[PDB]
């Protein structure tokens, strides 16, 4: 491994394995998985139940006390029967670490709103909702917080335009803005950029 | 090279030029129509075609790198001249 | 920016405080997922657009952890020393919009002519005055041009009087004083709990700086001081970021000091672009350069989270990678999304005329807020 | 290391007392305040004459896009399409042909300048030098419509602006 | 505290999609043919999803392409087949579904190219 | 500055400063817009022999993460994701400001 | 005793001795209610236990600082009571369970 | 089988419920919106366009899809009662600048390809 | 030139009061400077 390649630590990768298996012993009840990636990043995997739980002794445990959440946000897989994946990451400022929780959920399927946890959850469970129609159940407000007044649909699944169903002008006749069907004078090109020829053999899947 | 259309208008290098019932016209009136008066074509013509007396000759637009990538040609063919795919510059062998 | 803003008066004092976003949201997170990696980049010049080179850094690093390479020293040196003069010019631009907001008017002027020499730096060195997109996920796009580090050694050695003269005008002026201090008083549990970083953590007095405790290019072989406040007011946190510019203008002297001879992207054409002159004479290097600049380059499937400090506070970028060229998604933190979140708290009985002061010392642009 | 911004505990000793009530009454940092004004007003303004006088620039300056061509006259761009399929926000549209003399040119090249970011992504991305982002900055327009280049007018300003767009190359290519 | 109902899953009503794009819509449940032009297989693979082509009509201003469904662009993927039906039922869209083309095994034998009386004895090599 | 004595002394003396040390107008001192042609090094990768790609890789060095604890399939110390963090020191260069 | 401990809405504490104490001890009666096996209740015991033999075995504040590793013996006294409000919350929420049910058959199925 | 988790109402008599008072709280509203925004339209066709807009969701079968209907109704009412809006969102309803797609087979061929 | 004055305001130049086929005694505007004096002008080069 020559300067162009990105140095490894081996101290970190231990600490997190530790760490995550003594998570993963204290809540056996909601942990399923638990992972340590090559870049030194611990991520937990948790049953949907298990949010308020989990959160709250990661935040109030001696030996954890993840006192910040750095950020809040979801996934769109399609694919998957769980349609959306929640994502945590937290901070530890008293032994400088970052975890990471993932949940899963539906489009029907309620999460509980972490806010009693931490209060940086508010809006970004507003923009999750706002984003992904994601609910949030016993939040203090829940409402739309970047796309406009009266917009249908959430932008960030998969399944949703590029540049949506509607656009603005302004009539003249009517004295105001209005909303009608979007008419591209070019439409956006698509490109094919994906190779054959796989590029990293050591993701390769299982032939099924 | 630039030629006139029938009705009035110029001919660019790619050929464009409305026809007599196109209402697209109305867009130069009061106005005119961008056209480039030089043809890389007829430019590129008039260049002499250089004597070397190689069979591969090698070709990189002048200027080091400031030109284009370096391509090799062959001149084994008396019937036509090697021509550079990039700049368009033509080489031959001294026949006869 | 542009800001509506809901409130609820009882008299003279603000009971509720409700802002409404979503005026200067683009999309630019759906927009990413149709573009390559490279093609993506310069939409970080344009999420907080007062600290550009900032958000370069911060997804060029993600995608080096996700490539599992890194640049070359050279590149981590220049890295530093632009993102240090690019602090300089978001302290400035805050500092000077605060006064502005209250009423001062003439630091501004008196620094936004040294935020124009800051601007001639960046455009001598990418060709653009502001959007420069000159931090790449393997270093830096351009070598230095020969005369540029004398002038910035030019630059930097006036600097301090000018911070001189905007403290002259404002750090013991009565009326200043009157205006920032005691007024949107946070409490350090409450800036942890609720999602606060960087000037709005250190004025409370907790001890925390991402250069510090996890630095990431070589902000580990500088030594600076990091400010602390006391009270957690308005006042504190604006002498905090004047002396962080004071301790900014310490770090260009050493990295001024110290830059190391040598390449500036990383020696791998299947992630860097080779030469034009190696591209022109070498058939590797045509194929790497046509390969790179149609598909680009695939990025080993994963997710990583990266924060680096941003003159405004912990930028992150969460990057998911599938194992193509295209990001699957990509999820920005900014810093003032959770201060402007905790700015209801922070106006809690308070004058109307405060909510302007708040909103000037949490340090809001709204290009990263709405993303 | 950390340092205290506000961690000072003032005198309580009855001349600084005095200082203080003096501060106070007299208004002296008012006064200090404005002798700095009045220093400052009295010192060469930093204003130039535009346009009489122009601001700095640089030859890596990015500017109004042109398409360049070869000493001999003939036209650099080889169609290959490098420039658009890396075009961060989608402004170039090309479709090429073989010409009457068997080359590979372009029969349409537009560039879309209410959609462009002037990243010089396609500069970088060409390999022969056909299309440079030139040094000119003052082309306001007073309609949307002739901010829309074809490929005839980005011709033009390649014979435009040819001898400045040269030199600045000259200048900056070893960096390249 | 768990309802138990029993009725196939629909969205369609929380998509916001328009009322003319969901039961008009044709969307093709496949997986990519191989590029001929090249011999690898990596991008046949996943299943796709894309709607039915609608007009595209040249613009009168530049020529360019011009069109008028937001869904033109619109790909997605899917690990199997029956996610991709599962997720077309859901949001309520008629779709075609192609079985997956599978190149079936060859016998190959180099010795076969040096045939002592059978024909598939080669000219050159 | 082409200021006469009188200005620059009643402008020092109303600032407190001296300025015609730290002038914010730029003069000759800065470098000439036209410079020597730069060299320019080449990088570590380039030479002629043993320099085989597959020793030099890093994207094709990244791995899969490790799994702990796969649900689907002694003293026991108590353990903290990493050692606590040292108290900062207090700037011996200028504590207090 | 010390003054403005630097961090706001934290205030000193004098005698911090006695409130380390009492908050270890109701911290270690409300994880005697918790079952032997689980794993919870044996860690924070065991946490709790070193840290109160280490206050019990320290009169100074400043050498008791340096050798708790947390410094500031107001706040090592807040994430005290933070441990017990989440004694008795887990102690509640009985953790200690096996796992309610297993994710779908790829639910963490990366790529795709 | 196929047990779910409730939103907000355990079957089907809870979603009536909470759809009726939705109903009733927007009948009240539209009165005073119309007024208050100064709209050219007259009480009894907004009370027409709320009915529409009720109708329009009346096959749904399911108890988790008609609370999330009444959720996102009730934001609306929320945005429309605290004047959040413009008369542009409000107007946005009616579609008085499009023009009317016509249903006829012969129509539809006429215009262009579009089924 | 004048090399005295600070930087930016050491070149200058004088318009034309008729160019091509309008008059610019009052309607002056930086277009109108040819490529290599807009190269020299700009500071782009040392050189004019
Ligand atoms: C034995 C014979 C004795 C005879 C009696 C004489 C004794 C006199 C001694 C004292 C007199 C001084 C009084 C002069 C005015 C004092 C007013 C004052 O001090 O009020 C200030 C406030 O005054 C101001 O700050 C006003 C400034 C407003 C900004 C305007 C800029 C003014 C500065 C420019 C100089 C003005 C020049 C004035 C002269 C004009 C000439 C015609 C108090 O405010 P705070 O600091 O907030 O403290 C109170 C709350 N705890
Ligand atoms: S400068 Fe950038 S955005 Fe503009 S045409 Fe070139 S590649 Fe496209
Ligand atoms: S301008 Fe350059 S990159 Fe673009 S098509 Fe022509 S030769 Fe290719
Ligand atoms: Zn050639």
């Amino acid at each position: 491994t020559r300067p162009t390649i990105r140095p490894r630590n081996d101290v970190v990768h231990k600490q997190l394995s530790a760490f995550g298996q003594y998570v993963a012993e204290i809540l056996p009840k909601y942990v399923q998985q638990v992972q340590v990636s090559c870049f030194n990043e611990l991520e937990i995997f948790i049953h949907p139940d298990g949010v308020i739980p989990v959160l709250t002794f990661l935040r109030d445990h001696t030996n954890a006390q993840f006192k910040s959440l750095a950020d809040l946000t979801a996934v769109d897989v399609p694919t998957r029967q769980n349609r959306f994946e929640i994502v945590y990451n937290l901070l530890s400022l008293r032994f400088n670490s970052r975890i990471r929780v993932k949940t899963y959920t539906d489009e029907l399927t309620p999460i509980e709103s972490s806010v009693t946890v931490y209060k940086a959850a508010n809006w970004y469970e507003r923009e999750i909702w706002d984003m992904f129609g994601v609910f949030f159940a016993n939040h203090p407000d829940l409402r739309r917080i970047l796309t406009d007044y009266g917009f249908e649909g959430h932008p960030f699944r998969k399944d949703f335009p590029l540049s949506g169903y509607v656009e603005l002008r302004y009539d003249d006749e009517v004295k105001r803005v209005v909303a009608e069907p979007v008419e591209l004078a070019q439409e956006f090109r698509k490109f094919d950029l994906n190779s054959p020829w796989e590029a990293f053999p050591a993701y390769r899947q299982p032939p099924e | 090279g630039v030629r006139t259309s029938p009705t009035g208008e110029k001919v660019t290098h790619t050929g464009q030029a409305y026809d007599d019932g196109d209402y697209r016209r109305v867009r130069f009136s009061d106005r005119q129509k961008e056209v480039n008066e030089n043809f890389a074509i007829d430019l590129i013509a008039e260049q002499p075609v250089s004597e070397v007396g190689s069979r591969v000759i090698s070709c990189d637009g002048g200027g080091g790198a400031l030109g284009h990538p370096r391509v090799y040609i062959n001149l084994d063919k008396e019937t036509k001249t090697g021509t550079c795919g990039y700049c368009g510059l033509q080489f031959r062998q001294p026949h006869h | 920016g542009v800001l509506r803003l809901v409130m609820e008066l009882s008299g003279e004092m603000v009971r509720k405080c409700d802002p409404h976003i979503g005026l200067l949201h683009r999309g630019t997170e759906k927009l990413i997922e149709y573009k390559t990696y490279l093609q993506a980049l310069p939409y970080f010049d344009r999420l907080d657009y007062v600290s550009m080179m900032c958000n370069e850094q911060a997804y060029s690093l993600a995608v080096e952890k996700l490539l599992n390479i890194q640049p070359p020293p050279r590149a981590q040196w220049i890295r530093v020393l632009f993102g240090e003069i690019t602090r300089l010019l978001n302290h400035i631009m805050a500092v000077t919009t605060h006064a502005l907001d209250i009423g001062a008017m003439t630091p501004f002027f008196w620094m936004f002519e040294e935020r124009e020499k800051m601007f001639e730096f960046y455009e001598r060195v990418s060709g653009a005055r502001m959007h420069a997109a000159y931090i790449r996920p393997g270093g830096v796009h351009q070598d230095l041009p020969l005369g540029l580090l004398d002038d910035i050694y030019e630059f930097s050695k006036n600097f301090s009087f000018r911070i001189d003269e905007l403290e002259e005008m404002l750090t013991n002026n009565r009326i200043w004083r009157n205006r920032t201090v005691d007024i949107g008083v946070v409490t350090a549990e409450d800036a942890l709990n609720y999602g606060f970083s960087g000037v709005m953590l250190r004025g409370s007095g907790i001890q925390w700086d991402l250069r510090k405790t996890q630095p990431y290019d070589v902000y580990d072989q500088v030594e600076f001081d990091v400010p602390i406040g006391s009270r957690g007011d308005c006042y504190d946190r604006y002498l905090c970021r004047v002396e962080e510019m004071r301790q900014s203008l310490r770090i260009i002297s050493q990295c001024l000091n110290k830059m190391p001879p040598g390449e500036i992207k990383v020696d791998d054409a299947k992630v860097s672009p080779p030469k034009r002159a190696e591209m022109k004479t070498s058939m590797e290097s045509l194929i790497h350069h046509f390969k790179l600049y149609t598909e680009g380059y695939q990025v080993p499937p994963g997710a990583t989270y990266t924060a680096i400090e941003a003159p405004k506070g912990e930028f992150g970028v969460y990057l998911v990678s599938d194992g193509s060229s295209r990001p699957y998604r990509c999820k920005i933190k900014a810093p003032g999304f959770a201060h402007l979140a905790g700015l209801d708290k922070m106006s809690k009985g308070h004058m109307l005329a405060d909510v302007v002061a708040i909103i000037g010392t949490q340090d809001i642009v709204f290009g990263e807020v709405d993303r | 290391t950390y340092k205290f911004v506000n961690m000072r505990e003032p005198s309580m000793d009855m001349k600084s007392v005095t200082d203080r009530a003096a501060q106070t009454l007299l208004w002296t940092e008012l006064v200090r305040g404005l002798g700095m004004t009045l220093s400052y007003l009295f010192r060469e303004p930093a204003t130039i004459n535009y346009p009489f006088e122009k601001g700095p620039l640089s030859p890596r300056f990015r500017g109004e896009h042109a398409l360049r061509r070869y000493p001999s006259g003939e036209e650099r761009c080889i169609a290959c399409k490098l420039c658009e399929a890396v075009c961060p926000a989608q402004a170039i549209t090309i479709e090429a042909e073989p010409r009457a003399d068997g080359s590979r040119r372009t029969t349409r090249y537009d560039i879309d300048m209410t959609k462009c970011i002037y990243c010089g992504f396609c500069q970088e991305a060409c390999p022969v030098d056909a299309i440079v982002e030139g040094p000119n900055f003052e082309f306001s327009t007073e309609t949307h419509e002739e901010l829309l280049y074809n490929k005839e007018k980005l011709l033009n300003n390649g014979d435009k602006w040819e001898a400045e767009i040269a030199a600045n190359i000259q200048a900056d290519y070893l960096y390249r | 505290q768990l309802i138990a109902v029993d009725e196939k899953l629909d969205i369609t009503t929380l998509t916001g999609v328009p009322e003319e794009h969901i039961k008009t819509r044709k969307v093709r449940i496949f997986v990519p043919a191989r590029n001929n032009m090249q011999s690898g297989v990596n991008n046949t693979k996943k299943w796709k999803m894309e709607f039915d082509t609608r007009e595209r009509w040249e613009n009168p201003l530049m020529g360019w392409s011009s069109t008028a469904d937001p869904l033109s662009n619109l790909v997605l993927t899917f690990s199997t087949k029956e996610d991709a039906v599962a997720f077309a039922e859901k949001n309520g869209w008629s779709f075609d579904v192609e079985e997956r083309k599978v190149p079936k095994p060859k016998s190959k034998s180099y010795g076969a190219n040096f045939s002592w009386n059978k024909r598939t004895r080669v000219s050159t090599k | 500055a082409s200021a006469t004595r009188v200005i620059q002394l009643l402008r020092n003396w109303a600032s407190g400063r001296d300025l015609q040390a730290k002038l914010q107008l730029r003069y000759q001192e800065i470098s000439k817009r036209t410079q020597p042609p730069p060299k320019l090094p080449v990088g570590p990768s380039h030479k002629l022999s043993n320099n085989y790609y597959c020793t030099r890789d890093g994207r094709r060095e990244a791995m899969p993460p490790s799994i702990v604890m796969s649900s689907q399939k002694t003293e026991k110390k108590a353990v903290t994701p990493a050692p606590p963090i040292k108290r900062w020191e207090l700037s011996k260069d200028q504590p207090y400001l | 005793l010390k003054k403005t401990t630097g961090l706001v809405g934290l205030a000193v504490c004098e005698t911090p001795h006695e409130r380390l104490k009492i908050l270890y001890t109701k911290i270690l009666d409300v994880l005697g209610q918790i079952p032997k096996n689980a794993a919870y209740r044996k860690y924070t015991e065991q946490i709790t236990n070193e840290k109160l033999g280490m206050v019990k075995a320290e009169p100074d504040v400043k050498k008791l600082e340096e050798q708790l590793q947390g410094g500031q013996i107001e706040e090592v006294i807040l994430q005290a009571e933070n441990e017990l409000s989440l004694a008795r919350k887990m102690l509640r929420w009985k953790p200690w369970e096996p796992l309610v049910e297993e994710p779908p058959a790829n639910q963490w199925k990366w790529p795709i | 089988g196929t047990s779910v988790k409730p939103i907000f109402s355990r079957d089907m008599n809870e979603a009536k419920r909470r759809v009726r008072e939705l109903y009733r709280a927007w009948y009240r509203e539209v009165p005073n919106t119309v007024h208050l925004f100064q709209l050219d339209i007259s009480v009894k066709q907004g009370r027409d366009k709320v009915r529409e807009m009720f109708m329009k969701n009346a096959h749904v079968t399911d108890p988790r899809v008609v609370d999330l209907l009444v959720i996102k109704g009730k934001m609306e009412l929320e945005e429309t009662i605290n004047v959040w809006k413009q008369r542009t969102h409000i107007m946005r309803f009616f579609h008085e600048t499009e023009a009317p797609r016509p249903t006829d087979f012969l129509s539809k061929f006429y215009v262009g390809h579009d089924p | 030139e004048d090399n005295k004055q600070f930087f930016g305001r050491h070149r200058w130049v004088i318009y034309t009061t008729e160019m091509n086929g309008r008059d610019t005694f009052w309607d002056v505007d930086g277009s109108m400077v040819p490529p290599e004096w807009h190269r020299w002008l700009h500071c782009m080069t040392d050189d004019p």
